[PDB]
RNA sequence: UUCUUAGACCGCACCAAGACGAACUACAGCGAAGGCAUUCUUCAAGGAUACCUUCCUCAAUCAAGAACCAAAGUGUGGGGAUC
């Protein structure tokens, strides 16, 4: 029917680019472009607050103030599999219209 | 205020040079003179080429970019448009 | 400068060779000790070469004034030392007589 | 036993691969070459069930049961390297960790410089799976 | 973190290359053990013993250290030892110094030769008795330097127990003076 | 000029600057006026506050 | 079971490292015509840095530094540098989005048969005053650094032989006069020294092995 | 379904073969479109800007005609790791 973004659901203005690269989604290995697709940067914790103070207080290295490792990883997520898992939602059609910069 | 037939001077001396009501060019000439030599040579202000002393050859110049560069320990009057 | 075993255009070559090194250096300004020496070992060096088989001056041109040669032509002259004397005065000129430099 | 001739009660450690995935854990234990092994005890041998072979009382449970070998060896302390299932599968690792770490930990064996290593390739070529993926 | 830093600064030093012990002593301020020492005052020697190659240092560049150690905390009963000890370094050190500058001195300018007769000849209208004095305006210049840093106010004194120092280090500095020659200042 | 150089620091708060500006052997001299004041920059060793 | 033939061995490092020993390890008997004693060479090994070397190693930890079996001695067993390396985790932390980044992969030779491949990375960083909120280079710029990168790991691991060397690099030696050269090209936010590797080796030496373990636990 | 005491799976070291170039990678760049991401060397091109340079309407658009063109397909030979 109509158009329900300017962008058209891109990070691609007209007169631009022809095309931007494909890319393996996290979850089900869909693909999409590297513009549609949604990107996210995770910075996720090894062990638990709880199992951390367990492995620490054995630990020779571990909980002198010496931090212990983090996992680092980035996603780019399908819309399907983004809009599934609550990454992202449906928001009202004055809201939909909004950013945020890279700034969490 | 500012009369499109009788502007400041503001009102030009910012803008690219064909867009004026006058089209004027954007140069001057000088005149150099080495420490090897005696001389003037009469040299362009974006000369765009290495030019050499006016009987002698050391270069007076280097072409580089939108506006040419003196060579080192050269004295350089400027000159009138008129 | 070397060429293959002549010494005709080694004289040029050793010519630009001192006149080139003694000038740059970039800091501080200035030169020093070793750069100093290795455009002055090239004139006498040049020095010796006109002493000694030469005159004589053949291949290429040679002449000695006026139009391009050219620190043979300035080392006719001697412009050429003259930029030796310049340097030198400048070296001592910026330090103070203490130390083993002087 | 068959442990150390060198000191007593000061540290041997010893080297510790957890790897997990969403259908299995492992647990193994080696030296620091690597070439030689003391212990290979998975989660599913501690469990009958094909279904429950990853779930978190499977990996506790083998964790016990290979620190019930390596004291007699003389291995006191570990050092702990993590694993996730490949380069084409997921960085993420399955729920056979913070199982696994959280037993060992408490079983008297002593813990020093934890690290991941996982696949991550440059690149690789197609992931298994289609276009549209599974559905 | 103290060890895996000297050792730095050794080899920055012992094979030359020279400026890197400074650069390393910069690295080692504290955090992470900043008074147990146990070595803290090793440290702080090798800092000391670099005077005098050019540049970098000149040890003007000191100063730091002696602000740093300390350096708290003082909750035990070592902040007396630790003050003590950093001016027993640098009146060792300076000592030194004047020792191989006053040796310099007396050796070459009487005798001469070649070079030095050459440059008293020269003009250059001077003995050497008049030039070697070029070793001792520079070594008076650190003396002083350091005196008109050393007794201003960290180092510190000023408790009833920390007070106390502060008289035998202007002792050190004042008589060692008096052997010498000198002075603008103190 | 720069590299021999180090620092902000000139020769100094307090007295030293003082000791210099004092006399001359040109013109002004020598003793002109005595000061009081002395200056120490000291705080805390942590890292913004304790 | 299997446990009974299994004798023990302690691994040794050379003696640039100050903690001599850093593992114990573990292999079979004589027994047969397989001589277990070839077996233990051609291995490998694993130690971190601030654990293998003292002691502590500041913020060094993350580093791996690896080694091989040259010759067996004794219940001893002596070894030559192979390669050194980094933990993934710490990597990422250091990479940044609106910025750019550069890798090279030289190729050294040292004063012996060593050749070596020394893999690197680097990041702009933003001008204290800046207001833009893009940091990217050129391309001339790039082409720059990677250029007087070469160079110098060319330049001084030269002339320095084989134990002369691992010690800089093990230190951060390197990354000292690196930065420091590098940065007027365009400004960088670190440098580092992402990985280690050895190609080529010289062919083996009892004397020149020994001479740099020095005395032996 | 499938693979294993003929030692699978797992761990370490090394070798082979083919494909691809992550993160950095963006409401960013280049190309007439379709399209194009490792590094170094090399080969010819194109756009913008700067000029008191040269020439002096040589231009715009476009049936016919011609060149180029994602992926899938057809033929001959080669390759064959992944899907």
């Amino acid at each position: 029917m109509t158009t329900k973004r300017r962008n058209h659901g891109r990070a691609k203005p007209p007169c631009s680019r022809g095309r931007t690269r494909p890319v393996h989604c996290f979850n089900c290995g869909r693909l999409a472009p590297k513009d549609k697709a949604v990107g996210r940067f995770v910075v996720r914790r090894m062990l638990d607050q709880a199992s951390a103070r367990d492995v620490a207080e054995a630990s020779n290295v571990y909980g002198a103030g010496f931090p212990m490792p983090k996992l680092y990883m980035k996603q780019r997520f399908c819309i399907a599999c983004a809009i599934h898992s609550r990454t992202v939602r449906a928001r009202p059609t004055d809201m939909r219209k909004r950013r945020f910069t890279t700034k969490v | 205020d500012s009369d499109l037939s009788y502007p400041t001077v503001r009102s030009e001396r910012m803008k690219h040079k064909r867009r004026r009501l006058v089209q004027g060019p954007n140069s001057y000439f000088m005149d150099v003179k080495c420490p090897g030599c005696n001389a003037i040579t009469i040299v362009y202000s974006h000369a765009t080429s290495e030019v050499q002393c006016n009987g002698c050859a050391t270069k007076l110049c280097r072409p580089t970019g939108g506006k040419a560069m003196l060579t080192t320990g050269c004295g350089f009057r400027k000159k009138a448009d008129h | 400068s070397k060429k293959r075993g002549l010494t005709a255009l080694r004289i040029t070559a050793l010519g630009i060779l001192a006149e080139a090194l003694l000038e740059e250096d970039t800091r501080l300004p200035y030169v020093a000790t070793a750069t100093w020496t290795r455009s002055f070992d090239a004139v006498s060096r040049i020095y010796s070469l006109i002493t000694e088989n030469p005159a004589i001056a053949v291949k290429e041109v040679f002449s000695g004034d006026l139009t391009s040669k050219r620190a043979v032509i300035m080392d006719g002259l001697c412009g050429l030392l003259q930029k030796l004397h310049v340097h030198l005065q400048r070296i001592a000129q910026f330090k103070t007589g203490a130390t083993d430099e002087y | 036993f068959y442990g150390s001739s060198a000191a007593k009660d000061e540290l041997v450690y010893g080297v510790v691969h957890i790897y997990a995935s969403f259908n299995d854990t492992f647990v193994h234990v080696t030296d620091m070459s690597g070439r030689e092994t003391f212990c290979k005890i998975t989660g599913g041998m501690k469990v009958k069930a094909d279904r429950d072979e990853s779930s978190p009382y499977a990996a506790m449970m083998a964790a016990q049961d290979v620190v019930a070998r390596c004291k007699e060896c003389g291995i006191n302390a570990l050092h702990v390297k993590m694993r996730a299932t490949g380069g084409v599968g997921t960085r993420s690792p399955g729920p056979g960790a913070q199982a696994a770490l959280r037993a060992l930990a408490r079983a008297g064996m002593k813990i020093g410089r934890i690290e991941d290593v996982t696949p991550i390739p440059t690149d690789s070529t197609r992931r298994k799976g289609s276009r549209r993926g599974r559905r | 973190k103290t060890r895996g830093c000297l050792t730095k600064a050794q080899t920055l030093r012992a094979s030359g290359n020279y400026k890197e012990a400074v650069a390393a002593l910069q690295s080692l301020s504290e955090h992470g053990v900043q008074w147990g020492p146990m070595y803290i005052a090793a440290l702080d020697l090798l800092a000391e013993l670099c005077f005098s190659q050019e540049q970098g240092i000149t040890v003007d560049r000191f100063f730091p250290a002696f602000k740093w150690n300390r350096n708290k905390l003082r909750g035990s009963q070592h902040l007396e030892e630790g003050t003590k000890r950093i001016v027993e370094i640098a009146m060792k050190h300076l000592r030194a110094l004047g020792e191989r500058a006053h040796t310099n001195a007396k050796a070459t300018g009487e005798t001469p030769s070649e070079e030095e007769l050459i440059l008293a000849a020269l003009s250059g209208v001077s003995p050497a008795q008049r030039a070697k004095e070029r070793y001792l305006v520079p070594a008076e210049t650190v003396a002083q330097f350091l005196g008109s840093e050393l007794l201003s106010f960290n180092a510190i004194g000023h408790s009833r127990k920390l007070l106390p120092i502060y008289l035998d280090t202007a002792t050190e500095l004042i008589k060692y003076c008096q052997q010498h020659n000198l002075k603008r200042a103190i | 000029a720069n590299e021999t150089k180090q620092f902000t620091t000139v020769k100094d708060e307090n007295r030293l600057k003082a000791l210099r500006n004092l006399h001359a052997k040109e013109r002004r001299h020598g003793p002109e006026r005595r000061f009081v004041k002395h200056y120490q920059n000291a705080r805390s060793h942590f890292a913004n506050k304790a | 079971e299997t446990m009974s033939r299994k004798e023990w061995y302690d691994v040794v490092a050379p003696k640039n490292f100050e903690v001599r020993q850093f593992g114990k390890t573990i292999c079979n008997k004589t027994q047969g015509t397989k001589i277990a004693a070839d077996y233990l060479r051609g291995r490998v090994y694993e130690s971190n840095l601030a654990d293998l070397n003292k002691t502590q190693g500041d913020d060094d930890a993350y580093r791996k530094v690896k080694f091989v079996v040259q010759e067996v001695q004794g219940r001893n067993l002596l070894t030559q540098f192979h390669s050194m390396e980094m933990t993934s985790d710490r990597v990422y932390f250091l990479l940044r989005k609106w910025c750019t980044t550069i890798e090279a992969a030289v190729e050294a030779k040292t004063a012996d048969g060593y050749t070596l491949r020394l893999f690197v990375i680097a990041f702009t960083k933003k001008q204290s005053n800046q207001l833009s909120k893009n940091c990217y280079a050129k391309t001339r710029l790039v082409k720059w650094v990677r250029h007087r990168i070469t160079n110098l790991i060319r330049q001084r691991l030269s002339k320095v032989n084989i134990n002369e060397a691992v010690t800089l690099l093990t230190r951060n030696i390197l990354r000292d006069r690196l930065a420091k050269r590098c940065n007027p090209i365009v400004p960088l936010r670190d440098l580092r020294i992402r990985k280690v590797k050895v190609v080529r080796t010289p062919r083996f030496d009892a004397q020149a092995l020994l001479n740099a373990h020095g005395e032996i636990p």
